[PDB]
């Protein structure tokens, strides 16, 4: 069982550093090329780093040299990217990645298993937490009701509803960019015999303001 | 880097149909490898050096290609196939990778459950205003959203957003926010919501009165 474990990943601004790890584990990770590839928010694919078995080569494409490190700990069975002189376009998901076995005697240049991936924000946008607003209907045997989380920086949020009790007839969609801050809305329907009889509570987290909000939606 | 160019961006194809997608590049290469990515995973190799199927993968699945053209071939889409294919060449530095072919899954037309939102108290205490429009569980993805105020649309301040295509119904959603100050929001009356879609003739409007 191959498993790649990335960590890291944050927020940091512009020209800034971070350290990235990948834990391997089920393989001989002495004896495999690994590498770097992040997936954009535009979900491009970019490879941004390789090493040989030992840590004697490295490769880097020129929109990263001189600014990210690849590295590895043969003992540790750990690689590390380290990212500095950190740009905007940075910003995507870092993807640790294993390549060709040493002595393969033909060497692929394919990525045959990757890690889930650790996320990295660049910017210097101040960290500003969401606010939380109820979306009731103004005035069908089912009723839509919602929550829009609105301004908050940097990306993620999470949002439950009835703290995970509600969770078929749900829509959280993905949140819009726009002037530095994120806007975010989840959709949840239920039967009219359930609301506004019983409470609709929207359950909202933002780790990186380590901000927490329950919002009941109230008629009118 | 050398440039990849998948076709089509995103496609839609019914369970049992034969799939076929493209990687043109603008210079020569002589191998592609090509990735499987599904919301909720990480990219997994599927086919390595133009043709041959990494571990685990169907027969279903099959490449092709040559000089600066490449394919992925479904011989029999499932379900589970519907995913972004990315291709990748492996003959210059640095290896690079193709935008993606978005493979979605047909279903039946499907109407736009709308659903239209005032204000909350506690955002107009703040001095803004969204409303917010839902339109949900519809298909096919093209829809339209148009906002108006009093009679006549609003095109400014407007943020639209997809849900992914939904693992169990295949459908697709999608919200709106129209954001005014307070002040604007205050001194008009009507607000609507108008949707346009392959399943209506006329517009689905949902609005609400300020004054109600
Ligand atoms: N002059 C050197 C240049 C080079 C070194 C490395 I280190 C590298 O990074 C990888 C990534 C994967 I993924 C692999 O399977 C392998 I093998 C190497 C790449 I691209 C190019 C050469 O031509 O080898």
């Amino acid at each position: 069982e191959v498993k790649l474990e990335e960590s890291g990943g944050g927020l940091v601004k512009l020209g800034g550093s971070l350290k990235l790890s990948c834990a391997a584990s089920g393989f001989t990770f002495s004896s495999y090329y690994m590498s770097w590839v992040r997936q954009t928010p535009e979900k491009r694919l970019e490879l941004v780093a390789a090493i040989n078995s030992n840590g004697g080569s490295t490769y880097y494409p020129d929109t990263v040299k001189g600014r990210f490190t690849i590295s590895r700990d043969n003992a540790k069975n750990t690689l590390y990217l380290q990212m500095s002189s950190l740009k905007s376009e940075d910003t995507a998901l870092y993807y640790c990645a294993r390549g060709d076995y040493y002595g393969s005697s033909l060497y692929y240049y394919a990525m045959d298993y990757w890690g889930q991936g650790t996320s990295v924000t660049v910017s210097s946008a101040k960290t500003t937490p969401p606010s939380v607003y109820p979306l009731a209907p103004g005035s069908n045997s089912m009723v839509t009701l919602g929550c829009l989380v609105k301004g908050y920086f940097p990306e993620p949020v999470t949002v439950t509803w009835n703290s995970g009790s509600l969770s078929s007839g749900v829509h959280t969609f993905p949140a819009v960019l726009q002037s530095d801050l994120y806007t975010l809305s989840s959709s949840v329907t239920v039967p009219s015999s359930t609301w506004p009889s019983e409470t609709v509570t929207c359950n909202v987290a933002h780790p990186a303001s380590s901000t927490k909000v329950d919002k009941k939606i109230v008629p009118r | 880097d050398i440039v990849l160019n998948q076709s089509p961006a995103i496609m839609s194809a019914s369970p049992g149909e034969k799939v076929t997608m493209t990687c043109n590049s603008s210079s020569s290469v002589s191998y592609m490898h090509w990735y499987q990515h599904k919301p909720g995973s990480s990219p997994r190799l599927l086919i390595y050096d133009t043709s041959n199927l990494a571990s685990g993968v169907p027969a279903r699945f099959s490449g092709s290609g040559s000089g600066t053209s490449y394919s992925l071939t479904i011989s029999r889409m499932e379900a589970e196939d519907a995913a972004t294919y990315y291709c990748q060449q492996r003959s210059s530095y640095p290896l690079t990778f193709g935008a993606g072919t978005k493979l979605e899954i047909t279903r039946a037309d499907a109407a736009p459950t709308v659903s239209i939102f005032p204000p909350s108290s506690e955002q107009l205490t703040s001095g803004g205003a969204s409303v917010v429009c839902f339109l949900n569980n519809f298909y096919p993805k093209d829809i339209n959203v148009k906002w108006k105020i009093d009679g006549s649309e609003r095109q400014n301040g407007v943020l639209n957003s997809w849900t992914d295509q939904d693992s169990k119904d295949s459908t697709y959603s999608m919200s709106s926010t129209l954001t005014l100050t307070k002040d604007e929001y205050e001194r008009h009356n009507s607000y609507t919501c108008e949707a346009t879609h392959k399943t209506s003739t006329s517009p689905i409007v949902k609005s609400f009165n300020r004054n109600e």
